[PDB]
């Protein structure tokens, strides 16, 4: 409720900013979080921070991470706005239950005389704590988010049931209602449960209705020829006696409420688009006339639908430029030689990520061959002494060895890239691409940027299955020989040891110099110059870092 | 006095018993009204909150919700303290010790400030009873109100960096001469933030409807600037008043409410109360019987009631 | 690299069904109010 | 000098201390014939200032001043007249069964209208009806009054403590603040909590219970309240009722003089204090 309201106070800022904006209330329910990869137990444990940034589709940069609000309430999230709960009177409005989730309204990039740009994505991020393992990223385009109109027609049946349920509560309870409540009941009688899901599933919405007055005035005319204080002010005392206070949270539960259902293009899910009456946000009936225009969502479609152009790079050359004579911001996704974001695709932000997943693995895979060109001499790099029968364990490590380096790289393939960005190598490059800026989740310590001797490890399982045994990049300061040393400091098993200290552990560290280590048990380790194989073009990488850096205060 | 005692709980370092003798006339913050109390809640380890020690703005907020007490007489068994908040009914004018670099005046209100000075730390250490003692520094109240505005605004500069590193230090003070430098070591945020908000929220209510008519006479202020002495000295050089110069907005309903008179009321309600809501309340006033006009550093000044 | 994109476009087209089906939830609706109260006028 | 006497001659049109108890927390009525004028002033013009011109004028109808001015307001006269106002009903209303059977609701009904009318035009009932004391003697005549009810510090509850034992006159009153309990001394205050245009100019009279300083009371006046929902402003004034230098002697009773709940409070430093109302 109020998380939709307090973000409007951040919409009460900006004044004269760089670009005039809007605000859309978006209610994600339970399974749209659950199918995304959000643990519902950890956010159930009401004001919560959300880091948001917005991304164009065609080209260009992104927004920095904006601290927003949230209200994650397990309830009927549609029904809680519609049938709220007085502490003394929770049966003021009995209802039908539903699913629930986080209450977050989200701002909208517009123009002067705003024509919103579809396919362009605002990116959510829920931060359970500091770490990247305590983080997920969500994708939302304006085609997903913006309906043309709302459905305040469902608000018409709701408001008179409110007056009948003030006529229902006093008659059941009787004289136990105080002196201000025994009045406002019968002032609503002189004027079944409430199912909030029927306001989504009854096919009715908004209409200008000026065409629906002349279509009725010339329809009742023939019938005529043949023949020839309000109720809302008593709702305030309905709340001011049963609650005892004003509660501006409940003040817009009396006014016009539209509850629109939409869907999510990523995981087949549903969610809710909300607009009140008194909201300065989108769909409010107190807002600034320059809002949104559904023109790009009709131009590039119908010029490709009437021409049957299935992909608008197959658009005709006059049919390209005539649209460019109409809407001039489309020179990006039609006339750029190699845009770093792919023009006219749904997974254009996803295909932006998967290249980085590819291009690092070749920078890995041709660097592993580099230090291991021929028969190597690796002799050792750490100090671990043996017992006498302990050397026969390394007799296996001779025999065990070459199957690992496939299966490490197989597992580096085997991870999702969304699950790769929580590992140490995906952030050590960001500590180096910020050096060609503080990367996200602040997993980097304060002293990683001091020397080149501050490495940062991952840990893979040697035997059995070759699997990752960490959540955390474990940054171990390394000193011929050099002994290891940790750094300074909810419980994971393998995080207690030195790198390469014991059997059944593969250790894999990296640097701001991006000269990494592959540490085996027994001191047998070697540097790799992956800096000779990282081929990341800076204009490609500058859309990479800005989506993955954080401006430190 | 409504006598209140604090006993010597457990053991004595034999020179440190003499250290309690030369603290006669100092102030103990005890967070109660007791007939007897242990010495554990006395020291700065009780001033330290859960896990963290307060900053010199948090110690203001720590000296907010505790009770000052005057050392009256020092026994080897107890220390008799007189409860300042109630038991100031003293025609004998129970005496205090000035531990401060400023030679004061006669007739100053005296409010208490945590030790923040560069060389008057007032640190006395007990090792048999493992405790640390910070005595407050009694100071004159305009000089006290010149300090608390500095330290919050220094913590206002702890929120935003932006500017180049050469900032005005807020660390040179002026009393007739007497260049004073204080300590700037740590600025805890919540002690800054809650102090900043009441500086915001009170300045909200101190503006009213009839206040707006006064804002028209801002160019009238500089008309007195080049034609007298008093105004030109009143107009500060490091002021926004000289910077903002480079109108009724009619809305007149009824016009019998005295709009200009009502402006100076609520402005004085909150902007008139800015020293005392941020800092401690003054209740100590300089009053010497012998006609001595000043009180030396280290002296025993007689103390009278609320100003 | 294609298989993620070829899935994500497919999930979009699966969502664009009920984006359009709920948009096509007025085709048996927009006709009743434009016919039924007009015939009893003819009566 | 730790013993004092004060005296004011008024009517028994107000309190009727013969109908009161030996212990009552009397108010004066300072500026008694006041407030036709300040009804007009100090308020924004959307308050229709011709209300208190008649409102107090109906009060003294129930009660010509003469030479015995209207004063010496009881502690009962505000609790029962606000009993229908604040968040206690049929228990605060037992104070009305105390007044009308011993004192009269005729004077209450004119004044409960004033409690919606004084607070209407921003003429707030703090700094009117200033504190007087604990009703020592009642040397009053039949229909007139002459009361000694000493102000002036701790001596009111010593010279009624070496012998009225200071009732709270309602168990709803003496607000049990600081349930976070510890030993010490009690510090008593007189707070008028308001609600402006939400509950239509609410009136409230109750005493707080705290071991807290005046600087530790204002943030204690911002916390623990649910009547913040206003925006005019300047709600929740308070002055010092003084120190009860013992938390051990508070009580819980329902026997007085009609069974009215009542709290015995023995031994009080009556520091008269000062008011404050800004926010």
């Amino acid at each position: 409720m109020n998380a939709h309201f307090a973000n409007e106070v951040q919409y009460d800022l900006t004044r004269d900013p760089s670009s005039p904006a809007s605000l859309i209330h978006v209610i994600i329910s339970s399974e749209c979080l659950a199918a995304a990869g959000v643990p519902l137990s950890a956010l159930v444990r009401a004001n919560f921070r959300v880091e948001t940034q917005t991304r164009a589709h065609a080209t260009g940069d992104c927004t920095p991470w904006r601290s927003a609000f949230a209200a994650y309430v397990p309830a009927d999230a549609v029904g809680a706005i519609l049938a709220p709960v007085i502490p003394a009177h929770p049966d003021l409005l009995p209802r039908v239950p539903s699913a629930g989730g986080l209450f977050v309204s989200l701002p909208v990039a517009c123009d002067a005389q705003g024509v919103y740009d579809p396919y362009t994505v605002a990116a959510l991020r829920l931060a359970w704590g500091p770490w990247a393992t305590c983080a997920r990223v969500l994708l939302f385009s304006y085609d997903e988010l913006v309906p043309p109109n709302t459905r305040y027609a469902a608000d018409g049946a709701r408001l008179m049931r409110l007056c009948r349920h003030f006529c229902r509560y006093v008659a059941r309870l009787g004289a136990a209602a105080p002196a201000a409540a025994t009045e406002a009941a019968a002032h609503l009688s002189l004027g079944p449960p409430i199912s909030p899901e029927e306001q989504l599933t009854a096919p009715g919405g908004d209409t200008a209705t000026a065409e629906d007055v002349s279509i009725t005035q010339e329809n009742e005319e023939i019938l005529a020829l043949v023949q020839r204080r309000s109720l809302v002010e008593w709702l305030d005392r309905g709340w001011e006696a049963l609650a005892g206070g004003d509660r501006p949270d409940w003040l817009w539960s009396r006014r016009s409420i539209s509850v629109v259902l939409r869907h999510h293009y990523g995981t087949k899910q549903r969610f809710v688009v909300v607009s009140y009456e008194n909201s300065v946000a989108w769909g409010g009936r107190r807002a600034r006339p320059p809002r949104l225009s559904s023109e790009l969502a009709t131009a590039l479609t119908e010029a490709c639908a009437a021409e049957r152009v299935v992909r608008p790079h197959q658009l005709s050359p006059a049919a390209q430029t005539a649209l460019l004579r109409r809407f001039p911001a489309l020179e990006g996704p039609l006339r750029h030689p190699r845009p770093v974001l792919q023009p006219f695709d749904i997974a254009a932000e996803v295909a932006f990520v998967a290249r980085i997943q590819i291009a690092c693995l070749r920078a890995l895979g041709h660097s592993i061959r580099a230090a291991l060109q021929g028969g190597p001499r690796i002799f050792q790099r750490l100090r671990y002494d043996f017992g006498p029968h302990q050397s026969e364990w390394l007799g296996e490590v001779t025999r065990r060895f070459p199957v690992l380096l496939e299966n490490l790289m197989r597992a580096l393939e085997g991870t999702a890239p969304d699950a790769f960005f929580h590992t140490a190598y995906a952030l050590a490059v960001l500590a180096h691409l910020g050096g060609q800026l503080v990367p996200l989740s602040d997993d980097i310590p304060a002293r990683f940027a001091d020397s080149d001797a501050h490495y940062a490890f991952d840990y893979y399982s040697t035997s059995g299955d070759t699997l990752r045994l960490t959540n955390r990049p474990i940054a171990v300061v390394i000193d011929e020989q050099s002994k290891c040393r940790f750094m300074e400091g909810p419980h994971r098993v393998c995080e207690q040891y030195l790198p390469g200290e014991s059997y059944a552990y593969l250790c894999l560290g990296f640097n701001r110099r991006l000269c990494g280590l592959v540490v085996f048990p027994g001191g047998f380790a070697f540097t790799i110059n992956t800096a000779a194989y990282l081929s990341l073009a800076d204009p490609v990488a500058r859309a990479v870092g800005l989506r993955f850096c954080r401006g430190a205060a | 006095c409504f006598e209140a005692d604090i006993a010597i709980p457990s053991g004595i370092s034999r020179p440190d018993a003499a250290a309690l003798q030369r603290c006669e006339g100092r102030v103990v913050f005890l967070p109660t009204i007791r007939r007897q109390l242990a010495l554990a809640d006395v020291a700065h380890e009780s001033f330290v909150s859960g896990g963290v020690s307060p900053d010199t703005l948090g110690l203001l907020l720590a000296y907010r919700r505790r009770f000052p007490a005057v050392i009256t007489r020092v026994l080897p068994t107890r220390i008799v303290a007189c409860p300042v908040d109630l038991g100031l009914t003293h025609a004998g004018t129970v005496n205090l010790r000035n531990t401060s670099p400023v030679d004061l005046c006669n007739g100053d209100p005296v409010s208490l400030v945590p030790p923040v000075f560069e060389g008057q730390a007032t640190d006395v250490r007990l090792e048999s009873l493992d405790l640390t003692l910070r005595f407050p520094v009694p100071l004159p109240t305009p000089l006290a109100r010149e300090i608390v505005a500095r330290l919050v605004a220094r913590g206002i500069r702890d929120l935003n960096p932006r500017t180049p590193g050469e900032l005005p230090d807020l660390n040179v003070l002026y009393y007739n001469g007497a260049r004073l430098s204080l300590v700037a070591d740590v600025q805890q945020l919540a002690s800054v933030n809650t102090e900043l908000r009441s500086l915001v929220l009170n300045m909200v209510y101190s503006i009213t409807e009839g206040t707006t008519l006064i804002l028209t006479l801002i160019p009238r202020l500089l008309a007195l600037s080049a034609q007298d002495g008093y105004v030109n000295a009143l107009l500060q050089m490091q002021s926004v008043t000289r910077e903002a110069a480079q109108a009724p907005m009619l809305m007149q309903d009824g016009e019998r409410r005295l709009p200009l008179y009502e402006a100076l009321v609520a402005w004085l309600a909150h902007a008139g109360q800015l020293g005392d809501i941020l800092a401690l309340a003054p209740a100590v006033r300089v009053c010497t019987f012998d006609g001595a006009a000043v009180v030396q550093s280290g002296d025993m000044a007689p103390v009278i009631r609320y100003p | 690299e294609r298989a993620a994109v070829l899935q994500a476009q497919r999930t979009a087209a699966a969502a664009a069904l009920e984006n359009a089906a709920l948009q096509a939830a007025e085709l048996p609706v927009d006709i009743e109010r434009r016919i039924r109260p007009i015939e009893q006028q003819v009566h | 000098p730790r013993y004092h006497l004060t005296r004011q001659v008024t009517l028994t049109d107000l309190c009727q201390p013969n109908a009161e108890r030996a212990g009552a927390l009397l108010l004066a009525l300072r500026h008694p014939t006041d407030l036709p004028h300040l009804a007009r002033h100090r308020a924004p013009p959307g308050r229709q200032t011709e209300r208190l011109a008649e409102a107090w004028g109906q009060l003294l109808e129930a009660s010509e001043s003469g030479c015995a001015r209207a004063g010496l307001v009881s502690f009962n006269f505000l609790v029962a007249a606000c009993a229908a106002a604040y968040d206690a009903r049929d228990a605060a209303e037992a104070v009305r069964a105390h007044i009308t059977t011993n004192y009269a609701g005729a004077r209450l009904d004119r004044f409960s209208e004033c409690l919606r009318a004084m607070v209407h035009t921003h003429v707030f009932p703090h700094e009117v009806m200033r504190f007087f004391g604990g009703l020592v003697s009642w040397v009053t005549q039949d229909e007139l009054a002459s009361v000694t009810a000493v102000c002036s510090g701790p001596q009111e509850a010593t010279h009624t403590g070496h012998p009225v034992t200071i009732p709270a006159c309602a168990f709803v009153d003496l607000d049990a603040e600081l349930c976070l309990g510890g030993p010490g001394a009690a510090f008593l205050y007189l707070v008028f909590t308001y609600r402006q245009c939400r509950d239509q100019e609410l009136c409230c009279v109750y005493v707080v219970k705290s071991q807290l300083p005046p600087r530790g009371l204002e943030a204690a006046l911002e916390r623990l309240f649910g009547r913040l929902r206003i925006t005019t402003c300047t709600y929740a004034a308070f002055a010092e009722l003084g120190v009860m230098p013992d938390d051990s002697p508070r009580c819980l009773h329902r026997t007085e003089r009609v069974g009215v709940p009542v709290v015995i409070l023995e031994g009080v430093v009556w520091r008269p204090g000062g008011w404050r109302a800004c926010a």
